RNA sequence: CGUCGUCAGCUCGUGCCGUGAGGUGUUGGGUUAAGUCCCGCAACGAGCGCAACCCCCGCCGUUAGUUGCCAGCGGUUCGGCCGGGCACUCUAACGGGACUGCCCGCGAAAGCGGGAGGAAGGAGGGGACGACGUCUGGUCAGCAUGGCCCUUACGGCCUGGGCGACACACGUGCUACAAUGCCCACUACAAAGCGAUGCCACCCGGCAACGGGGAGCUAAUCGCAAAAAGGUGGGCCCAGUUCGGAUUGGGGUCUGCAACCCGACCCCAUGAAGCCGGAAUCGCUAGUAAUCGCGGAUCAGCCAUGCCGCGGUGAAUACG
């Protein structure tokens, strides 16, 4: 992308709760362009949310994106022959990107067998506070400021 | 009733063989059912451009066989006859199984 | 093309397994296409003189 | 008495009959979600129909070939589309802005050579 | 997989048939 | 090594095959074996009348052919006793019994093949190459065209070192696909080794 | 998993060199270039001297080996 | 032919500048994918390059129906099967269509940013096409060619070996390590291609490879033909395991005069390594990557997992 600024590109609202948000995270998961056993696994993760839960999925579903996102990181820097970690900001657009796609991660470290607990399990452990996902998310946030001597390198 | 069946290489050719055709006919037999298209095979040939090595290079070279149909209801005997020395094309070659 | 081994015409192969297309121009024995009986470099030769007819340059 | 548009997706070709009725659809001598079975995109296809409040109006003979199903799915999504403006013009009104109207052009790229698959290029090492 | 000769997706990939892919 | 040949490049408009003949997929390589035996034989011997092209069409059997030479006089022969010789020489070769005909060519100032084999058989004769391709040049830009140019390959006036030399006045638009342009190829074997000669004629656009 | 179908292979150059040398009985040596052929019965006690190339190996032909091609016997390569 | 490369750029004519090599033009502002265009200039123009003219894909229309339809109707062996019809879909020739034309905003202009119509905008997407030249680059084993050398052998014919060797090292790939998976059933939806000494429907025998026998096709009529991934159902439960199929023993089918060295293919056994790969390193910006299968050339057969093509499903990300 030296030219332009590649826009983001628009998805295709669900085909259940036509949300944008959740083909892309049905995107992530997806592999080998199998869309379809893709859409499967998180819509009966969904089912199996409203099982275990009186809520609904998609409530569900965003609140867990939500504690998974980084509001902050640290991006490498050469400077005076060593590399530093610079800490600095995350725009709203990588946020999303780096939620999503911890997610599916660390929903695929888990321990159930079928996937679709995986993402399901995952989901809920995620907008409960807890999971591989949020630690990730915890584990780069405590990374940046434990660095923030060099906030100064702004980037 | 009469099949009939026009191949060649040149798309003009061939519509200059359907021309001789349609029209030296419809003077002597059926309203004549117009020449239709009928796929084409084609054939490819790719090769490696050069005499040694630069197996990377390679250039496409294709045959392509045109088709016509016509098929003119009714000999007639005088249509039979519009189209008996009437053509012109070199580069066809004509069939017939009425 | 050793013009001794270009004895393939001879068609008296007393096994018709050692029978082997070889160029009609070249003699070139490893490429040449049955429909030509030329090989890859002269089939794309003469194809290039249009002297291959119907013979054109695909693209798509 | 009866509608018809067409639509076409990735080389599948579709042919759409509409006619007043209830809201059953046949494709190929078979219902929507007999030919479209456990397939979660073929909700789709009948998108341009609920554009407009349709599906409960209508009734939908439905021909294919060509392709794939999901090609299939997009085709049949232009069909129902231009038929139902053929029946009501002023439908492109709303149509257009959701690019209902519209024939995605994207076809699969030429395989070109010296490269495993058209773009995806040959690895190499020791450079 | 494509690998297993005596299997479905084997006698496929090996462009073959037999007991485990008949011709129908 | 770049550029394709711009006559193979142009058989699509700008210029017509040598070979109008359909064919099947178990004769063609004959018919194709048997012009080639036909060119053979007309080059081999026509070389005098200065020969640019030869077509050849058929139907069956009837092989027209013909053969677009600068003298037709060398030829024909005596009333027509060489134009008699050979044309058996064809039905000896293949017993097809064929035509012959004979166009004239113009101008052979305006047909690539011809201004090749001229500037070809120069060097073979030594004259100063740099001099035939500025003349050659101008005997094809002079009789009209609206550009030309000439190429030899290497080992120009008996060198060691393989050169090339160049020449081109007007346009000579490769890349435009409509030019119709003459490409002529003319060899040159000398007392040293082989010496190419190209020749291109822009006569013409649209 | 060998094969070779209904109808067993052997040159006919020993064959009718050995099943007609049975008429006096055995014999010291042979020389064939026909690794092809397969060792059949009524070779068992001969010892046909095989070519592999280079070389006319000399091959004594046992019960047990009747089947085996005689290139089987007369190795072509040479390594350490 | 490859390569620097589709990278822009390389030049000329006359004039002008300089004793001269050589400058100016081609530099400079704006703009473009571009020496693309604009404006300005001692320069005015031009040639090879860029672009355009050619091909493929995307929308619509003519002309044309032994492929399509029952859309329309009437016969039904309920099979587009028959009548019958070209509407539709196709097939394939020829045209239309897009021009920053239209609207608002910025600008000296070119043009930039949006907006409307439109299948399609501002190179629609992909090809063919690769300047002056460089590498003193590849190739005398494709051919052609100067010189040199051998001309009872550096020529020629065979039979058999060899190019397939194996302590070892690298490149490119294939199949995997599994549950977003592997099986077995059962069911769908392709596109381009190939088919006389051939594709081979269908029938019989054989677990099968394949063998008997034979319908139709010189093929939009018949055949290769099943597409696979998917979808429905069922089994396996997490294990070197229903993962993975390497080795090796045995029995066979084929092609071929002939499968030891040295062929694929089938069936029963055997069931290796591998549990995701150190330092390093490769591809790709969307119908692309990833993934799934299908056809071709060569060719008797084949060591195709190569190669050249085809279509199905179909992402992520680009601050800068
Ligand atoms: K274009
Ligand atoms: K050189
Ligand atoms: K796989
Ligand atoms: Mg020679
Ligand atoms: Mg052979
Ligand atoms: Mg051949
Ligand atoms: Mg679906
Ligand atoms: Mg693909
Ligand atoms: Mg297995
Ligand atoms: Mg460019
Ligand atoms: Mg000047
Ligand atoms: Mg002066
Ligand atoms: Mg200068
Ligand atoms: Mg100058
Ligand atoms: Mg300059
Ligand atoms: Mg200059
Ligand atoms: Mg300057
Ligand atoms: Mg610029
Ligand atoms: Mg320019
Ligand atoms: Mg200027
Ligand atoms: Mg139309
Ligand atoms: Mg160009
Ligand atoms: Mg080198
Ligand atoms: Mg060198
Ligand atoms: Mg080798
Ligand atoms: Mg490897
Ligand atoms: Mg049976
Ligand atoms: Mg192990
Ligand atoms: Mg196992
Ligand atoms: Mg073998
Ligand atoms: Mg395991
Ligand atoms: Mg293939
Ligand atoms: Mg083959
Ligand atoms: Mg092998
Ligand atoms: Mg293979
Ligand atoms: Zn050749």
């Amino acid at each position: 992308a030296r030219r332009r600024r590649a826009e983001v590109r628009q998805l295709q609202p669900d085909l259940v709760y036509g949300d944008v948000l959740v083909t892309a995270f049905i995107n992530k998961i997806m592999r080998d362009g199998k869309k379809n056993l893709a859409a499967r696994i998180f819509y009966d993760a969904c089912k199996i949310i409203q099982e275990k839960t009186g809520q609904e999925p998609l409530k569900v579903f965003k609140q867990a994106v939500e504690n998974v996102k980084p509001r902050m990181e640290v991006r490498s820097r050469r400077v005076g022959g060593a590399n530093y970690q610079v800490p600095m900001e995350v725009s709203p657009r990588r946020q999303q990107s780096l939620a999503l796609r911890w997610l599916v991660q660390a929903a695929n470290q888990r321990p159930e067998r079928r996937a679709a607990v995986r993402i399901a399990h995952e989901l809920m452990d995620a907008a409960e506070g807890k999971g591989g996902a949020v630690k990730k998310k915890e584990d780069v946030e405590r990374m940046a400021e434990a660095n923030r001597a060099y906030a100064h390198y702004r980037w | 009733k009469i099949r009939i069946k026009l191949r060649g290489f040149d798309h003009k050719t061939l519509d200059a063989s359907a021309q001789k055709i349609v029209e030296a006919a419809r003077r002597s037999g059926a309203q004549v059912s117009g020449p239709i298209p009928l796929p084409t095979r084609v054939r490819r040939f790719t090769v490696i451009r050069g005499p040694f090595k630069h197996k990377d290079s390679r250039e496409h070279f294709e045959l392509r066989t045109h088709n016509r149909l016509v098929d003119i209801i009714n000999p007639n005997r005088k249509t039979i006859e519009q189209l008996m020395t009437l053509d012109l094309p070199t580069g066809v070659e004509i069939e017939i199984k009425t | 093309a050793r013009k001794a081994l270009i004895e393939k015409a001879k068609r008296t192969p007393k096994f018709k397994v050692r029978a082997y297309t070889r160029c009609v121009r070249c003699g070139r024995a490893r490429s040449v296409y049955r429909f030509f009986g030329l090989c890859r470099i002269c089939l794309r030769e003469l194809a290039h003189k249009g002297q291959l007819p119907g013979v054109r340059k695909a693209s798509w | 008495e009866q509608y018809y548009g067409t639509g076409r997706r990735k080389e599948a070709v579709a042919r759409v009959f509409l006619r007043p009725g209830n809201g059953k659809v046949t494709v190929n001598g078979q219902d929507f979600n007999e030919y479209f079975q456990g397939l979660v995109r073929a909700v789709a296809a009948l998108e341009p129909l609920r554009a407009v409040d349709a599906l409960g109006r209508f009734d939908a003979y439905i021909t294919v070939r060509g392709g794939g199903k999901s090609g299939q799915i997009d085709a049949i999504k232009l069909g129902i589309a231009r038929a139902l403006v053929q029946y009501n013009p002023d439908y492109r009104a709303k149509l257009k802005p959701l690019g209902f109207l519209t024939r995605d052009a994207r076809v699969v790229e030429r395989k070109k050579y010296g490269k495993h698959k058209a773009r995806r290029a040959p690895q190499y090492s020791k450079r | 997989g494509k690998g297993d000769r005596r299997t479905r997706r084997g006698k496929i990939w090996r462009g073959t048939y037999g007991k485990y892919r008949p011709r129908k | 090594g770049n550029k394709i040949h711009p006559i193979g490049f142009r058989l699509g408009i700008t210029r017509d095959w040598e070979s109008r003949w359909y064919a099947g997929k178990k004769q063609y390589r004959h018919l194709l074996l048997e012009d080639q035996r036909i060119r053979g034989l007309l080059e081999k011997e026509l070389y005098s009348a200065g020969l640019a092209r030869v077509d050849i069409e058929r139907a069956a059997d009837n092989v027209a052919v013909t053969v677009h030479v600068a003298k037709p006089g060398v030829v024909i022969g005596r009333g027509g006793e060489r134009i008699r010789v050979l044309r058996e020489e064809l039905a000896k070769l293949t017993g097809k019994n064929v035509a012959l005909n004979v166009q004239e060519v113009q101008n052979p100032n305006l047909s690539a093949p011809l201004v090749a084999q001229r500037v070809a058989e120069q060097i073979e004769r030594r004259f100063a190459v740099r001099r035939a391709i500025k003349q050659a040049v101008q005997r094809v830009m002079e009789s009209g065209a609206k550009g030309a140019k000439v190429i030899v390959s290497g080992r120009i006036g008996g060198a060691e070192q393989a050169r090339t030399e160049w020449a081109a006045q007007g346009r000579v638009p490769l890349h435009t696909l409509r030019a119709n342009i003459d490409y002529g190829f003319a060899l040159a074997r000398t007392t040293y080794g082989v010496l190419g000669v190209k020749a291109y004629i822009f006569l013409g656009e649209v | 998993p060998r094969s070779l179908k209904k109808g067993v292979f052997v040159d006919d150059h020993l064959l009718e060199k050995v099943l007609e040398l049975n008429a006096k009985g055995e014999k010291r040596l042979i020389k064939t270039w026909s690794r092809r052929s397969t060792i059949v019965p009524e070779m068992v006690g001969h010892t046909i001297a095989v070519y592999n190339g280079k070389q006319h190996v000399p091959v004594y032909i046992t019960e047990n080996m009747v089947g085996h091609k005689l290139g089987e016997f007369a190795p072509t390569r040479t390594y350490r």
